[PDB]
């Protein structure tokens, strides 16, 4: 889910970076720290906004390098537990259907699918199709499911979704 | 411990206020339109390319005008924040489909007002055809 | 190994890592005649 | 033009005629002519797709005639020895070893050897277990000196039937395997070049299922 | 008088939604007028 | 089905 | 241990200054 | 309706005591259906002294 | 403003400041005066010092939790 | 043709326009680039969309200020490619005998009426529409108001995006001081307009600032009193507006993008309606009378719904859908990229001219878009772009059925009932009468989706 | 262990409560079960079957916790067992079978067909093995 | 019937409708899991719409 967030984060600027107008240099910095990273708490910071304000620059004694707490706007992706979201197919196998919501990629179990279900190895491309063959998933469909729970891993958080839950599937 | 059916989160996110899906492009339409021309900066990282296509993708609305009137619409009620975006970016067919996938709606909105509302979102989100 | 045109349906060898393309025709769809090691067929 | 191959439709109910629609989609039986040039994913073909005995005027308009999905039985409605319930049917053993509903299965297989990366890249080649460090417990006789088995070499179970390894930064063994264990021969393989220019194939692997206890035949209508 | 039935009232019960679809109320009249059918008539008036 |  | 005061960066001071190399 | 009304009394279950409660220990119903007795050993029947 | 602390700079910090100076001086930093073939890069600093030019700025913490921004400009040094 | 003029400034003026459009048969380009034939049997076994080569002549005038007028002539510009469906005008397959398909590995049987992309064969599904340029009153029980007068109008094939206007009539259910006394008015809401503003003020912005004119256009029974007495409520409302710039002040009070300055309000107000509002009955400056006309009919044609002298329109009658083949559906998307064709080569000539020197062409014009954006679609079946912030309609362009040769043929009659709006208040799934000889009614996939999707008839 | 779905036909041979599966699946699916003096031979000369043929043992886990695959059979001695093992064998005549939140069981029968056989008293179905 | 009569007529008027409507087509419910439908949602003095969650 995307909200809109203040967040605080030091920034250490070594004292190359002590030119004239530095407080470019600081900014330019955090367009590439915060920018593109995935904190397991607040979850991906997919962009940054603007920048609300810039503290005090305090050196740390001993390593030279000067400490910039700035306050910035940015927008973050945290999948809440027990949310029902819109989610992109990006592959299919055996196991189960992999998701794609947004930046992070969720993964579907083959149990958590409904038991009309039944995966197709011979149909090009793969695909779960119940015997009715009324709702089919194929590659980057458009499916609706409920992730049952989130896990960071590597700084970066994965998703286990489910469709047992009524309406969740194609529509 | 935290349960988006249950309305239990950090208590950092109550400050923050959610926004829709077509909405955030715009945001980072804004924020790709400057990198791209405005500074010389590296190219934009994979994870923001990745959410555009998202939010591309599943843009419920053509325009702010559109986005705008769904938001006030929908402020009007005693809609909670996180059912604003979730709502409108869901985009429930009936009351019934947004019940189910929303519980908390069930709390304190009954089978007809809201069908009036959902309703009124498909009358502003639009198709490419 | 030894494959056929789909055009003039001609053989052609065509080795490892080489252009796949008829010299006759220039077509680029090339099949396979078939493998020396027949197999065995039960009537059922 | 599924509901134009049913005769006396009137006499029929309405659920029954819409129940045909889907099933008569869902018949095998020869769609093309020119089915073993072509390679396709899924395609079912009947040994003896003949013409029904009571047509419809309609039906040469479809030219269902020429390319029929189905074979005449002697139907006697009976029940015998309480084998077929309201969804079952019993079948004659003997007239299925001379050819009564038999036909063929046709999966086509794709791959390409693309140099995605200057670095690794794909290529066909037998993958031998001293040249590939990773590589999956199959039997690999099958393949030939270019990476691809010739047509006409019988298949079964888990078995490769083209090489391809990628050249990791040593080569690991990314083949594939027959996607289900039925039993086939392939029928023809293709060697082509994509549209990025890149070496590219196809093969079509055959495999002949006889009728059984578990297939399900549906009449033209119900 | 048509009353829903089946799978839209078995809906409807379990759900206890304020506003059903045809929320209809059988009336018992008692006393002489009960047996009577023009002595109904100006009950149903005063109920319609 | 069953070979799957 | 001397960590009464401490020393801060600032920005105006720097708008002057070459850098030796 | 299955689904939905399996959830709503899934930990309905009788006790030692002869007495219907759910997860929370509330008691549903003293007795089960009101007289405690299975719902399949019970026949249909009808007593003659009323009509 | 309203600053109580003595105008004098201790020596305490005078030793921080050049130290982190120098420091700074050795990672690359711009130096504001003109360099005369300074090599070592306290002799730099030192006369930054003397000069009335490090940017750094002492925020004096006083002991009820109060803070005081002196530059080292402002303070009179000891020469 | 009719794609807006391409000029760019920033004294060096440059106009590019396109004459005329050729079209070649398929061809293959190899690493050659020789133009050699590409059959469709061989797109399927390669994986290669089967599609021909688009190219346009492109004429340029460049001024420079000197009073001196030179251009140069562009001949058959790559402009990119157009996906072929098989057995077309243009395809390979075109009038040959049932000898020559079997040479080429081509089922002389099969009808074709499909498009190769990526060696997948997808048939585009028909998608039912509204009728366009058609008036339809339809009564809604949940909205404010008693009726519509819905009427989408758009102009020929299409030269600019569907303009819908919703000339509504208030439900009597409201109570007022004033509501009550006049009762039930009409109300219109322009395209452009965010509010209701009442249909009589549109004619005295079209000019007709006389009362009675709007009456003769509305009214043309005058012997008849029954709708006169429900037309004068809604003249109360714009009374107080009796001069025309006055009711071009006040519709564009409300416009979506409000003008400072009180003159910019008129100009507004008269653009939207003289090209936003009914582009079909005109779109030209001279076209006032016939606008106020077709508009008069509009709430005529309110009266006689609301008075029950007319019923109303159904909307399951397929007279009031149209279907969208694989012609229309690639018409609205051959626009998507050319006009983003023409945005790119705005955008690579801008930082061109700004510094002086000429542009070439060669570099301006995008194969790409226009090779990519249709081939996208078509294969994974997501109509439109991609890159625009909109929901694409899935379900068109599927995979082919060819497990059995009817199947093919219905799949290639197969329909699909509308999405959205329409499709929600109507019941596709149900069968209307108006099928009869025109759709199957047997034929229907049963699940879910039951009805939604139909076949064609045979005749 | 939940089985490859597959087709449902009738046989009133068996009994109601039975349930006819194939050779095939029951391969697959395995039963642990803890050997005892009793039975120990029953379990000897199945794990010496080896699962080539259909009355083996995928696997056979040791007191320790251990599994040792019966696929390979490096040595004759890690194929010999002892009392308090748990041994992986395969679906067998008489087992107990559950599938369809109320599930009744069914005791397997092995049949030659594919197609599994229920006699009802069309849809695929999944077993699941206690 | 519950802002007039009380939660505790409910209990009878939902078994009547609920008994009304399975019994409208033949078929027959043993009453003792029709009371216990009617006592689980009326458990709590209130009229209890059926969880919509419907996990299991
Ligand atoms: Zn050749």
């Amino acid at each position: 889910m995307f909200y809109h967030i203040s967040l605080e984060h030091e920034i250490l600027l070594h004292p190359r970076y002590f030119g004239p107008n530095l407080l470019n240099t600081v900014k330019q910095k955090l367009f590439t720290e915060v920018e593109g990273t995935c904190t397991g708490k607040y979850g991906f910071v997919i962009a940054v906004t603007t920048i609300d304000n810039i503290g005090a620059g305090v050196i740390q004694p001993g390593r030279g390098f000067v400490l910039y707490p700035v306050k910035y706007k940015a927008i973050v992706f945290r999948p809440f537990k027990g949310e029902v979201v819109d989610a992109v197919v990006t592959q299919v196998n055996k196991v189960g259907l992999f998701t794609e919501i947004g930046p992070m990629s969720c993964f579907i179990s083959r149990h958590s699918i409904p038991s009309e279900m039944e995966f197709d190895p011979n149909s090009n491309p793969p695909c779960y199709k119940t015997m009715d063959e009324d709702i089919v998933i194929q590659q980057d469909d458009e499916i609706r499911l409920k992730i049952v729970g989130t896990r960071v891993d590597k700084n970066d958080i994965f998703a286990i979704g489910s469709l047992m839950d009524d309406y969740l599937g194609l529509v | 411990e935290e349960d988006a059916s249950q309305l239990i989160f950090p208590k950092e996110f109550e400050t923050a206020e959610t926004l829709l899906n077509s909405e955030v492009h715009m945001l980072l339409e804004h924020r790709k339109q400057q990198n791209e021309s405005a500074e010389d900066e590296q190219e934009l990282s994979e994870v923001f390319m990745k959410t555009l296509n998202y939010t591309a993708r599943f843009s419920r609305f053509k325009n702010r005008e559109t986005i705008a009137s769904v938001r006030s619409l929908l402020l009007q009620k005693k809609l909670h924040k996180f059912e604003l975006a979730c709502l409108a970016n869901l985009c429930p067919e009936t009351a019934e489909e947004s019940k189910a996938l929303i519980p908390s709606l069930e709390g304190r909105f009954e089978d007809e007002e809201l069908q009036q509302i959902l309703d009124d979102i498909q009358t502003k989100r639009s198709f490419q055809y | 190994m030894i494959y056929i045109c789909g055009e003039c349906h001609t053989e052609n060898e065509i080795k490892s890592r080489d252009p796949i393309r008829c010299r006759e025709c220039g077509y680029r769809i090339m099949y396979k005649k078939r493998t020396k090691r027949l197999v065995v067929f039960d009537a059922r | 033009v599924c509901a134009s191959i049913i005769p006396f439709p009137d006499h029929n109910q309405s659920p029954r005629n819409t129940y045909q629609s889907a099933m008569g989609k869902q018949a095998m039986g020869v769609y093309i002519t020119n089915f073993h040039v072509r390679m396709d994913t899924l395609a079912h073909v009947l040994y003896y797709p003949q013409k029904p005995l009571v047509t419809t005027r309609s039906m040469e308009y479809l030219r269902f005639r020429e390319l029929p999905a189905g074979i005449n039985s002697i139907v006697a409605i009976a029940s015998y020895t309480g084998y077929n319930q309201e969804d079952s049917v019993i079948m004659n053993r003997s007239a299925v070893d001379r050819g009564f509903f038999r036909s063929v299965f046709y999966r086509s297989y794709k791959e390409q050897e693309s140099k995605k990366g200057f670095d690794q890249e794909e290529v066909f080649e037998k993958p031998t277990r001293e040249t590939c460090q990773g590589m999956r417990h199959a039997i690999y006789d099958k393949l030939d000196d270019d990476g691809l088995i010739a047509p006409g070499v019988r298949v079964s179970g888990d078995d490769v039937i083209i090489g391809k390894t990628v050249t990791l930064p040593t080569k690991r063994d990314c083949s594939t395997f027959l996607r289900t264990s039925e039993t086939g021969i392939v029928d023809q393989v293709m060697v082509t070049l994509n549209q990025e220019g890149y070496k590219f194939c196809k093969i079509r692997v055959r495999s002949v299922r006889i009728p059984q206890i578990g297939d399900k035949f549906a009449s033209r209508h119900g | 008088k048509n009353v829903t039935l089946g799978v839209p009232r078995l809906k409807e019960l379990i759900n206890i939604s304020k506003k059903p679809k045809t929320p209809s109320l059988t009336v018992f009249l008692l006393g002489q007028s009960a047996r009577d059918a023009e002595r109904a008539k100006d009950i149903l008036c005063r109920l319609e | 089905k069953i070979h799957s | 241990g001397t960590g009464c005061f401490d020393l801060l960066l600032d920005a105006e001071k720097c708008k002057y200054g070459m850098e030796i190399p | 309706i299955q689904r939905r009304l399996i959830k709503s009394m899934e930990s309905v279950m009788v006790k030692y005591d002869a007495t219907v409660r759910n997860s929370i220990n509330q008691v549903v119903q003293l007795r089960y259906g009101e007289d405690g007795l299975a719902g399949e050993s019970v026949e249909f029947q009808n007593l003659a002294t009323l009509k | 403003q309203k600053r109580i602390t003595t105008p004098y700079m201790t020596k305490y910090e005078r030793a921080r400041v050049l130290g982190t100076r120098a420091l700074q001086i050795a990672m690359c930093a711009p130096v504001m005066v003109e360099l005369e073939g300074e090599t070592d890069p306290l002799l730099i600093a030192m006369k930054e010092l003397k000069a009335r030019k490090i940017p750094i700025i002492i925020r004096r913490y006083l002991p009820d939790g109060s803070y005081e921004d002196w530059g080292v400009d402002e303070l009179i040094i000891s020469d | 043709e009719d794609a807006p003029p391409i000029d760019l400034q920033a004294p060096p003026r440059y106009l590019l326009k396109f004459e005329q459009i050729y079209l070649s048969k398929p061809t293959h380009w190899e690493r050659d680039g020789a133009p050699s034939p590409m059959m469709p049997n061989e797109a399927r076994l390669r994986n290669l969309t089967y599609s021909a080569p688009l190219y346009v002549d492109i004429t340029k005038t460049v001024i420079k200020e000197g009073e001196e007028q030179l251009q140069t002539q562009h001949q058959k510009t790559f402009i990119g490619k157009i996906p072929i469906m098989l057995r077309s005008t243009y395809c390979l397959l075109n009038g040959l005998t049932d000898r020559d398909l079997c040479e080429l590995n081509e089922c002389p049987l099969d009808p074709g009426g499909y498009f190769i992309i990526n060696g997948s064969e997808k048939v585009l599904i028909a998608q039912e529409k509204m009728a366009t340029n058609t008036v339809y009153v339809f009564a809604k029980k949940d909205s404010k108001y008693a009726y519509t007068g819905e009427c989408r109008s758009c102009l020929e094939n299409s030269s600019r995006p569907t303009s819908t206007i919703w000339v509504s009539m208030l439900a009597r259910g409201g109570q007022g001081a004033k509501k009550s006394a006049i009762g039930q008015r009409i109300v219109a809401t322009l395209p452009y307009i965010k509010q209701e503003v009442p249909i009589i003020i549109v004619f005295r912005a079209l000019g007709f600032v006389s009362d009675r004119d709007i009456l003769e256009h509305i009214i043309y029974d005058f012997e008849d009193p029954e709708m006169m007495e429900m037309v004068k409520p809604s003249l109360d409302e714009a009374f107080v507006i009796q001069e025309q710039n006055v009711a071009l002040n006040f519709i564009g009070s409300r416009g979506a993008k409000p003008g400072v300055t009180k003159e910019k309000r008129i100009k507004y107000a008269k653009e939207v309606l003289q090209k936003e509002m009914l582009p079909h009955v005109g779109v030209s400056d001279f076209c006032e009378t016939k606008k106020a006309y077709f508009l008069g009919y509009m709430v005529h044609r309110l009266l006689l719904a609301a008075l029950g002298r007319r019923e109303l329109d159904d909307r399951d009658h397929y007279g009031n859908k149209r279907l969208d083949l694989a012609g229309p559906l690639l018409a609205f998307l051959f626009r998507g990229m050319f006009k983003n064709l023409l945005k790119e080569v705005r955008i690579y000539a801008q930082k061109f001219i700004d510094r002086g020197k000429d542009f070439n062409l060669e570099l301006a014009i995008k194969t790409r878009i226009i090779s990519d954006g249709l081939k996208y679609s078509l294969a994974t079946g997501n109509w439109g772009d991609q890159k625009k912030a909109h929901q694409a309609r899935a379900g068109v362009s599927q995979v082919l059925n060819r497990l059995t040769f009817a199947s093919t043929l219905s799949h290639l009659r197969r329909l699909n009932s509308p999405i959205g709006r329409d499709g929600k208040l109507a019941k596709p799934r149900q069968l209307h009468n108006t099928l009869w000889g025109m759709v199957c009614p047997a034929e229907t996939p049963e699940g879910h989706a039951v009805g939604l999707v139909k076949n064609l008839a045979l005749m | 262990d939940f089985s490859a779905r597959t087709v449902i036909t009738p046989d009133p041979n068996l009994s109601i409560d039975q349930v006819g599966v194939p050779r095939s699946i029951a391969a697959n699916m395995t039963f642990a079960e803890i050997v005892t003096p009793f039975n120990i031979d029953r379990l000897q000369e199945l794990v010496r079957r080896g699962n080539s043929q259909y009355p083996g043992a995928k696997y056979i886990i040791r007191d320790n916790g251990d599994r040792i695959d019966l696929r390979f059979h490096p040595k004759p001695s890690d194929l010999h067992l002892q009392t308090g093992y748990k041994v992986e064998r395969h679906m067998c005549d008489g087992d107990i079978v559950i599938f369809n939140m109320s599930m009744m069981g069914h005791r397997v029968r092995i049949l030659p067909w594919s197609t599994f056989r229920l006699n009802l008293s069309g849809d695929e179905m999944n077993l699941h093995l206690p | 019937i519950f802002t007039v009569l009380g939660i505790e007529a409910v209990r009878k008027a939902l078994e009547r409708e609920l008994y009304h409507v399975i019994s409208f087509d033949g078929s027959y419910v043993n009453y003792r899991h029709l009371a216990l439908l009617c006592d689980t949602m009326t458990c709590r003095g209130h009229l209890m719409a059926i969880t919509r969650h419907g996990v299991n």
